[PDB]
RNA sequence: GCCACAGAG
DNA sequence: ATTTTTTTGCCTTCCGAAAATTTTG
DNA sequence: CAAAATTTTCGGAAGGCATGCTCTGTGGC
């Protein structure tokens, strides 16, 4: 939250990201903008690209495809508000290590 | 308030429940029984696609294992496939990059199927 | 489904999913899915959504298949004709060959059996057992094989006697146009072709002419124009025939050409039989009889069904449109093998048919009742035969196929929505633009009943909203709305309609067969034919009555489809 | 660098990157995201905006390489073992 | 046994493919239809009703209920869509302009594409090139549709086409109308067309002669009804000329028109919490819906059973005016609605802004572990050390895992407790999911039963890394980091060598104070934002941390030439400075 | 997780016995092992056996299929008792006859002694082999290498 | 009956682990992921054999353990078609007769349509009568040695169902599965059946 | 297929900064799991300060793979690099 | 909760 | 149903209207 | 040669954005 009134947090602005970005910091910046303010566990269907819950795609009605991630809570909420606006942001997911 | 007027022939019981059916309720007159001639040209359709299934031009979709008994000796083969290339082209139809695939000098035979006047269709 | 159904059942029991697909990629797919195999699917459904495309484009379009694969498919669909091509050399020098989609091997696979049924009644070899047998065995060969030497069928026959009588056969079918020879023209696209030969006849215009840009423009089409009209029309001229007396001095089809079937005569036949059930509900029942022969004895010279010069871009003028209709109105009277008489007719009649009762005057094949019939079929209200001079007769098919066409969307309509709409949609056609009071007072029906039958036919572009504003910002409560009936909306906005119908009709069969699938390779072996009420279950037979019902069905109303469908392809 | 001067300003950006999520998160969101959506455009998540916005390592400054531990398996410590059965076997006596 | 070999791959976002659901992704993706415009019903103590705008299977607005769907609190759902279906095809705003240029390009007869054959392969032929961007994709685009405007004639068909654009372009009903003047290029002679247009309204000012002032404002309008239908049989062909990639099935225009309106989880438009009344106030977004859905019923009931033309008319444009603000707030002005102020925040307005998701909550966003107090000097703390107060650092902590190297150590915090400053708030078992608060066990037995895998969150220490900011972030050396040291007087401190990259005075200025939870981000910000390391601006180069007021008057006091000092002097100098 | 090829080689129920042997004394799961460190006697050394608690299950599992009896006959399989020079000999004194592969693999694994199931194992045992070979072959497998 | 499957696959070793040797640190994760469990259209896994290529040892940024790939080969029990192989009878029911091979697998089921012909059971005792002569005393009695033949192999998916299906599911239950690996023993030659039989 | 053998390596032989701070946090988040380390280390607790005394006489088990734009990559052991 | 001004650097 | 504004600058896209140029008769 | 179609140029209006970055309070609906 926002205040001293509501034990609110300090806002990491976006200057301060820029200021983050200009040392270099990847995993400072992972940390401070997706550990410690809004990460989300969330399932992500392969096939269709959308979002799932439960380990279940809501789309293709199975369960064959999904992968457990790690988002910060507001892109989920603005995935959200985009396929609620007729857009659809479908995830395209690679293999972290080449094999 | 955006919710109270109403137009002259609506009523207010009418209106707020907005269930528009998905499945439709209007068909065309074709869903009638079946007649003899319309049943010969069903199985005269059914005939031809099985004909064009089983040719040599199908393009299939895109328990043989690796031990080896006596009792594979003995064993028929299942059946000698006419292949792609086994066919008599008229090469004059065809580009020319597309030689390579099929049969420019190999053995060539012309698959015959014979029209069954018998209804295959059981009832 | 009284109770509130789920999006689960929504998706999984109707045919939502299926009302996403474009109704041509969908047919078409669909019928290359039953017919050939997937890879062929894919290629077929690749070119239709992305329009050309090469071997590399359709390697890299389609993941799992390589370059052999794709080339293999692409002759397998050569070869059935569902593949047009055109090789071109670039300026840099690279020649790459680019393979379209033609719908001419896809209506083919479309209507085979109603192609086949058409060879079979339409050459009277009915009544001889073995000569329909065999007429429908070579049809079915070349269809299934998409082009076919004589030498090569022939080789497969041993019986000295049943070779003679096939090559007869081919010949009857040869000399009454349903079978022709193949050539690169079938596999060159009409819009290529005309541009080819534009530009070739605009180049062969030498520099310095005193003649402007447009006289130039105008010459070089039209010989172009006569060039294509000669190319088309060349497979029609039975070169492949005039190999005769070989030995014994009979009239023998070449050995080393390559004959295919003519679509453009079995849509010929198709138009015909449409316009006899026209005429069928408006002109008695012997006077369709008369009708039907004058239409199969003029049926080979009749004009084709779509003139190809409207395909190649060329109506962007006005004027060339107006003289495709002076072409076609030219053509459809003045062909030597399309006027008739009624001496003509009288030596086609069949011996049941009698005539001589049919007509009252006032409140044996006679050539004064043909003539009598000939005059009623000219009289009618629908222009089913125009008078040349005082006794020849010919039919004008340019003034008749609108007048087709709108009787049968009007009654498809009347059939699906109601007599009530129909009854609209005629009030709305009659005078062109009217308001509701103008149709409350022209067609006596309640406000209303006009109000929700215009509301319900608005959802299928039959009738078209005017809106006239009377304030500065167009308000729809200031404004005042007529309607106006848009013909050409409506007939693509029907033909879409029922090509979906059509493909749904199939998707759905194949579907049942694949889920079936096991039941159905079991019945469908040499043993178990003729013999299933023994080596199978029940409960088995029950289900293989089951689905051969549901897949006869299917495929009767695919037909019906058909029937209804070909009409606004003319 | 484009080949001519586009200049730092949303319309300069809107021509300099191809990206979606970068510009969305500057100016004019949703006239961006509406023609993305249209034009069914792929955004490749390789800029820092994106990996920003959807949470994920950035690939400059400490995420320009990757860490790797050199295992210590030798060679000689990943020889096959005894296969006896299929080694021992021999069909010269059928054939 | 029995069990399935299950194997999990770590994988990451390679891309996004941005594109908009079809009819049948929608309904695929919902859980109920809203078909109900009551939220709650009154018979049943105000629960959310069944198959309304704020349906339990949607998910839950409070903590109190259970989805329904995949039956979590408020806390575990993810939220569900619901879908509703329209009585009638609207225009979608955001894809408004796209509908213009895609009709633009079409014949509005038959749908065909306005191109030659040779235009269209070579234009397909320029899309197609290997290094192809967006720049030169949509300068290929608007070649294409330029081309199109000019085509006069249909190639397919005879049929005239005209100019096709906005009815009035304002801020009204009329601003989301599309209207197609037919004769425009009409010139002076040869239109058939316009025979026909001339015969219909002498035909009809036959009857209406009132009328006759307006036939010259009269053109072929495009409803969204007409425009789905005209829509439908374009070609895939042409679709990639238009700019939508027809492989897939989702591409197609009609796509770009709604008909299903997914309803947005509850979850993302949560119910506030009650003021001074027992109800509790909806969000923008379930009302507009709730319209939407009444509007739709409303247009259903009057083509069931046959209202007024002007009335189905007047309530569609009602209809799409209403979706048009639950989309975009501010594209239409809210006084041509009957009902209507303030406008609502629309799905558009989310977005937007400096408070919006994208700059207000992605780009940057609230953080933990962060601490704000005005500064004060200290110059005997080392330059790259901040002093911390022990008020602060008793709420700011840090997770030690419990290794063999440091138990003793953290059985010493656990140990002191939540309130002796060396000590520890939290314990997180290995086997556990929730930490156990600090100050409410025994203290003895979870220190003696620690295990060498939990994570305790010790107190700041000194010698913890944490980074020290000033808000006007104009570089880089604004955020650094320093090593923390404990100190009693309730401001955080720092050298005074070190306000010069702050750009900091002791006028009052407050500072924030970060401590990064990860052993990765502490050893970064260490190492490329430490003090020692950051001696020098990226600018020029030249230090920037260095001697400040105050120093240099001492320093060069002390180098003055006539500066002379016995050994005792030089002597307690020396101890001075160590 | 990907199948590079489903059968790679075949396994005698010897080698799998061997090699589960050799484990289990690898990681004192033997039930010497066991009797003698962890029962009996405290555990001063406090030498742990592997954790592995599926591992140890399966292994003891096959240990205890292969160690009891073979049943050609209503206590030990034999297997148990082979070596690798006597496996060799008896191996390819088996590969002199017009045994397959599959065929070779069952007698091996089974160490027929019945003349029904050595019917059983091989098929077509009567036409393909006379009464003399066969006599041979019961004769060279019962007697254990 | 045991055959070798190779099989590449990425491995965790968590840094705790490093103290180990890395080859026993693999194969002891192979261990955990593949030992007493079905490798799916493959069979059974016993053990891994062992290891054959290693590549270098790979982090994700975030986490210290490290991901190797690693090609092993693993015995795993496969009864090829046409083997036979003796169990001791678990169970017999209405369809046919359980068979388990002493613990390793429980899952062997034997029908009707490929025992003995003529063959009936009786619940009152629980056994199966082959009347094979005049002396047709003979049972199928449980917890005896009886031989079989492998005549076929089935999969089945391991698909779960919908969450709120397996909501309800549970429900109900708090208020039997296929096997994903399963074989078809027979009895339709002499030297089937029971071990005592044919002494 | 893309490595780039160790003749052939022309990237610069020492030490990034970048480099060294990710292998600080790296080998900080590995003796944080309950890691072995090869220092004798004098009563330090935290990992990081081990860390940084693994490498300042170059004790530290990891390598450096730098990718190139094109794709090779190229490994560099972290003993090898200069610092 | 939304607005509204008031201040701090 | 009379009737104020309440920062200042910069930027692209659209869209008739008029001008410029080519193209038909 | 000048009437008619096509294309380019040129305006004024219509949209949009900017009008720092963080932080602490109150007062009224
Ligand atoms: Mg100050
Ligand atoms: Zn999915
Ligand atoms: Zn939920
Ligand atoms: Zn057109």
């Amino acid at each position: 939250t926002e205040g001293r009134s509501r034990d609110g947090g300090l806002r990491l602005g976006e200057m301060e990201r820029d200021c983050v970005i200009a040392y270099g910091a990847s995993q400072l910046l992972l940390e401070r903008l997706m550990i410690s303010s809004d990460a989300f566990e969330v399932d992500v269907c392969d096939k269709c690209g959308l979002m799932g819950y439960s380990g279940w795609c809501t789309t293709c009605k199975s369960a064959e495809n999904i992968i457990k991630m790690t988002i910060p809570y507001a892109a989920k909420l603005l995935f959200q508000e985009l396929l609620s606006m007729n857009i659809a942001p479908r995830l395209r997911l690679e293999d972290i290590f080449q094999q | 308030n955006y919710m109270s007027n109403l137009p002259f022939g609506l009523g207010y019981g009418d209106v707020g429940k907005n269930h528009i059916t998905e499945f439709p309720s209007i068909p065309l007159p074709i869903n009638g029984p079946i007649t003899n001639k319309e049943r010969s040209l069903a199985v005269k359709y059914i005939n031809f696609g099985k004909t064009v299934k089983d040719g040599p031009f199908y393009t299939g979709s895109m328990t043989n294992d690796g031990i080896e008994r006596y009792s594979d000796k003995y064993l028929k083969k299942r059946k000698i496939g006419i292949s792609i290339d086994d066919h008599p082209y008229n090469l004059n139809l065809f580009p020319n990059e597309l030689y390579n695939v099929m049969g420019i000098n190999k053995k060539k035979l012309l698959a015959i199927s014979k029209f069954n006047n018998a209804d295959d269709v059981f009832t | 489904s009284e109770k509130l159904v789920t999006p689960e059942d929504v998706m999984t029991i109707s045919s939502l999913e299926q009302r996403t697909l474009n109704p041509d990629l969908f047919l078409y797919k669909e019928l290359v899915k039953a017919h050939l195999g997937e890879r062929a699917a894919s290629v077929i459904g690749m070119l239709v959504a992305l329009g050309r495309l090469s071997v590399r484009e359709l390697v890299e379009k389609i993941d799992g298949m390589d370059v052999d694969s794709v080339k293999t498919t692409l002759v397998s669909l050569t070869q059935l004709r569902c593949v047009k091509y055109l090789q071109e050399t670039a300026i840099s020098g690279k020649k790459t060959t680019y393979y379209y989609y033609n719908e001419e091997g896809i209506h083919i696979l479309l209507y085979s059996g109603l192609i086949i049924d058409e060879i079979i009644t339409q050459m009277r070899v009915n009544d001889e057992e073995e000569h329909k047998q065999l007429v429908a065995e070579i049809v079915q060969n070349v269809i299934s094989l998409g082009s076919l030497t004589v030498e090569d069928y022939l080789s497969s026959v041993t019986s000295d006697s049943m070779k003679y009588t096939i090559s007869s056969l081919f010949v009857q079918l040869c000399e009454m146009g349903y079978l022709i020879q193949i050539s690169k023209l079938h596999y060159t696209p009409i819009e290529d072709l005309w541009q080819f030969l534009y530009e070739k006849h605009y180049k062969n215009i030498p520099r310095n002419s005193p003649l402007s840009d447009l006289k130039k423009r105008s010459q070089a089409k039209m010989n172009a124009k006569t060039d294509f009209a000669k190319i088309i029309n060349k497979p029609n001229e039975l070169s492949q025939i005039l190999t005769v007396d070989p030995k014994t001095s009979l009239r023998i089809v070449k050995p080393t050409v390559s004959l295919t079937i003519n679509l453009d005569r079995f849509m010929k036949g198709r138009r015909s039989k449409q316009l006899i059930n026209l005429a069928k509900t408006r002109v008695g029942s012997v006077t369709a009889q008369v009708y039907k022969i004058a239409l199969r004895l003029t049926e080979q010279k009749s004009p084709k069904i779509r003139d190809p010069l409207t395909q190649t871009g060329l109506l962007q003028d006005l004027e060339e449109a107006k003289s495709f209709q002076d072409e076609a109105e030219l053509v459809e009277e003045k062909t030597p093998g399309l006027t008739f008489n009624a001496i003509d007719l009288a030596r086609h009649l069949p011996a049941e048919l009698d005539l001589r009762g049919s007509l009252l005057s006032r409140k044996p094949h006679s050539a004064s009742l043909i003539n009598s019939h000939l005059k009623i079929l000219a009289s009618s209200n629908f222009p089913f035969l125009n008078e040349t001079k005082p006794g020849v007769y010919y039919v004008p098919y340019s003034k008749l196929m609108p007048v087709l066409k709108s009787s049968v969307y009007e009654y498809v309509i009347a059939s699906t929505l109601g007599p009530s709409a129909m009854r609209l949609s005629r009030c709305i056609r009659d005078n062109k633009l009217v308001s509701e009071k103008i149709i409350n007072s022209t067609a006596l029906m309640k406000e209303k009943d006009i109000r929700s039958t215009l509301a319900s036919l608005i959802r299928y572009n039959s009738v078209e909203i005017q809106e006239v504003p009377r304030t500065a910002d167009r308000s729809a409560s200031r404004a005042v709305f007529l309607f106006r009936c848009k013909e050409t909306h409506s007939y693509n906005f029907m033909r879409q309609n029922l090509e979906w119908n059509m493909a749904n009709l199939l998707f759905k069969k194949e579907k049942l067969k694949q889920e079936n699938s096991t039941l159905l390779k079991k019945a469908n072996r040499d043993d178990v034919k003729g013999r299933e009420n023994e080596l199978l279950l029940p409960s088995e037979l029950n289900q293989l009555k089951m689905v051969n019902e549901r897949e006869l069905n299917v495929f009767a109303r695919l037909s019906r489809l058909l029937s209804l469908w070909e009409v606004f392809q003319m | 660098y484009k080949g001519e001067v586009l200049g730092i300003t949303r319309f300069g950006l809107s021509k300099m990157r191809d990206s979606v999520l970068q510009l969305a998160s500057f100016e004019k969101t949703t006239d961006h995201l509406f023609d993305a959506a249209f034009y069914m455009k792929k955004d490749a998540v390789e800029g820092v905006s994106e990996c920003i916005i959807l949470g994920q390592t950035m690939s400059i400054g400490t995420g320009s390489f990757k860490v790797v531990k050199g295992t210590n398996i030798s060679e000689k410590d990943l020889v096959p073992k005894r296969c006896l059965f299929e080694s021992l076997s021999n069909e010269a006596a059928l054939k | 046994m029995k069990e399935v070999v299950v194997s999990e791959t770590p994988k990451r976002i390679k891309g996004l493919e941005f594109s908009a659901l079809s009819a049948a992704d929608i309904v695929a993706q919902s859980e109920v239809e809203v078909s109900t415009r009551d939220l709650f019903d009154l018979e049943k103590d105000r629960a959310p009703k069944a198959n309304g705008a704020l349906d339990p299977k949607m998910g839950v607005s409070s903590s109190s209920l259970e989805c329904a769907t995949c039956h979590g609190n408020l806390a575990s759902c993810h939220g569900h869509f619901g879908h509703l279906k329209l009585a009638l095809p609207v225009f979608h705003i955001g894809y408004f302009k796209a509908t213009i240029q895609i009709l633009q390009g079409i014949c509005k007869n038959c749908s065909a594409i306005l191109l030659s054959e040779t235009d269209k392969r070579q234009f397909l032929h320029e899309l197609r090139r290997p290094g192809v961007d967006n720049l030169r994709r949509m300068g290929i685009l608007k070649k294409i549709l330029d081309q199109c405007k000019k085509q006069r004639r249909c190639l397919h068909c005879g049929a005239l086409n005209g100019v096709v654009k906005k009815a009035a372009a304002g801020a009204g009903s009329a601003a989301l109308k599309i209207i197609h003047d037919t004769f425009r290029w009409v010139g002076k002679k040869s239109a058939p067309e316009k025979d026909i247009w001339v015969g219909e309204w002498k035909e009809v000012l036959a009857h209406n002669p009132e009328l006759e002032r307006y036939v010259k404002r009269c053109m072929d309008d495009l409803n969204p009804l007409k425009t789905l239908n005209l829509f439908k049989q374009i070609k895939s062909a042409d679709c990639e000329l238009l700019g939508i990639d027809a492989t897939v099935p989702s591409g197609r225009p009609e796509t770009y028109i709604w008909r299903y309106l997914p309803a947005p989880p509850v979850c993302i438009r949560p119910s506030v919490m009650m003021q001074d009344s027992p109800a509790s106030n909806e969000d923008d977004l379930t009302v507009k819906l709730t319209e939407i859905v009444w509007t739709s019923s409303l247009i259903k009931a009057g083509l069931d059973k046959g209202i007024s033309i002007n009335n189905m008319m007047e309530h569609w444009d009602y209809l799409q005016l209403t979706v048009a603000m639950y989309i975009n707030s501010d594209s239409v002005n809210p006084a041509m609605l009957p009902g209507s102020v303030k406008p609502i925040r629309g799905f558009c307005q989310r977005l937007k802004g400096k408070q919006g998701r994208f700059r207000g909550n992605l780009s940057g966003k609230r953080v933990d572990f962060s601490g704000r107090t005005v500064i004060s000097p200290d110059p005997n703390l080392s330059i790259d050390e901040v002093a911390v107060p022990d008020r602060v650092a008793k709420v700011l902590t840090y997770p030690e895992k419990v290794t063999r190297y440091n138990r003793h150590k953290l059985q010493e915090l656990i140990v002191n407790g939540p309130n002796v400053h060396p000590g520890a708030n939290y314990l997180l078992k290995r086997n556990e999911d929730a930490r156990r608060n600090l100050r409410y066990g025994d203290r003895m037995k979870l220190a003696k039963n620690l295990q060498i895998g939990d994570v305790v969150e010790r107190h700041l220490e000194d010698g913890d890394v944490v980074l020290f900011n000033r808000q006007p972030s104009l570089h880089r050396l604004s955020i650094l980091s320093h090593y923390a040291k404990i100190r009693p007087w309730r401001t955080f401190r720092l050298n005074e060598c070190v306000c010069t990259p702050y750009n900091a005075d002791f006028d009052g200025d407050e500072m924030n104070l970060h401590v990064p939870q990860t052993e990765e981000a502490r050893a970064e910000a260490i190492n490329l934002m430490g003090v020692k390391n950051n001696l020098l601006t990226p600018k020029s180069g030249e230090p920037i941390i260095a001697a400040t007021q105050d120093f240099i008057t001492g320093s060069y006091l002390i180098s003055h030439k006539d500066s002379f000092y016995d050994r005792a002097t030089l002597t307690q100098l020396l101890s001075m400075m160590s | 997780m990907k199948v590079l090829e489903e059968r790679n080689a075949f396994l005698s129920d010897y080698e799998v016995l061997k090699f589960l042997t050799d484990l289990e004394k690898k990681h004192l799961w033997d039930q010497k092992s066991l009797a003698a460190l962890k029962k009996s006697r405290s555990k001063g050394k406090q030498n742990r056996p592997y954790n592995h608690p599926e591992l140890q299950g399966i292994t003891r599992n096959v240990v205890n299929y292969l160690s009891i009896n073979k049943n050609f006959i209503n206590e030990k399989s034999g297997i148990s008792k082979m070596s690798d020079e006597s496996f060799a000999e008896l191996m390819t004194k088996l590969n002199s006859f017009k045994l397959f592969k599959a065929e070779k693999l069952q007698i091996v694994n089974q160490l027929p002694a019945n003349m029904v199931h050595l019917y059983s194992i091989v098929e077509e045992c009567d036409a393909r082999f006379d009464e003399k070979t066969i006599e041979e072959m019961l004769e060279i497998i019962s007697g254990y290498a | 009956m045991f055959i070798l499957s190779k099989i590449a696959d990425l491995v965790r070793i968590p840094p705790d682990q490093f103290h180990r040797d890395t080859i026993s640190a693999i194969t002891h994760q192979l261990n955990n992921k593949f030992a007493n469990k079905i490798i799916p259209n493959v069979g059974l896994c016993i053990t891994i054999y062992d290891l054959l290529t290693v590549e270098e040892g790979q982090l994700k940024p975030g986490d210290g353990s490290s991901y190797i790939n690693v090609t092993f080969r693993a015995v795993v029990f496969k009864p090829f078609l046409g083997e036979i192989v003796t169990g001791w009878i678990s169970k017999c029911t209405a369809e046919g007769i359980k068979v388990s091979l002493l613990g390793i697998f429980d899952d062997i089921f034997i029908p009707q349509n490929m025992l003995f012909e003529g063959c009936y059971y009786t619940p009152e005792e629980s056994a199966w009568i082959w009347p094979m002569d005049e002396e047709t005393k003979l049972y199928f009695d449980v917890n005896e040695k009886i031989r079989f033949r492998i005549e076929r192999e089935v999969f089945v998916d391991v698909k779960p169902k919908s969450p709120k299906e397996r909501e309800l599911e549970e429900r109900a239950q708090l208020e039997e599965k296929p096997p994903a690996y399963a074989l078809l023993g027979s009895c339709q030659t002499d030297g089937m059946g029971l071990v005592s039989w044919w002494e | 297929e893309k490595a780039i053998p160790k003749d052939q390596r022309a990237t610069t032989p020492y030490m990034t900064k970048y480099e060294r701070a990710r292998i600080l946090g790296t080998r900080a988040l590995q003796i944080s799991m309950n890691a072995p380390v090869f220092v004798d280390l004098e009563g330090e607790t935290d990992p990081l300060r081990i860390a940084m005394k693994e490498l300042a006489e170059k004790k530290i088990p990891l390598v450096i793979r730098r990718y190139l734009p094109d794709g090779s990559f190229e490994d560099w052991s972290v003993e090898e690099l200069i610092v």
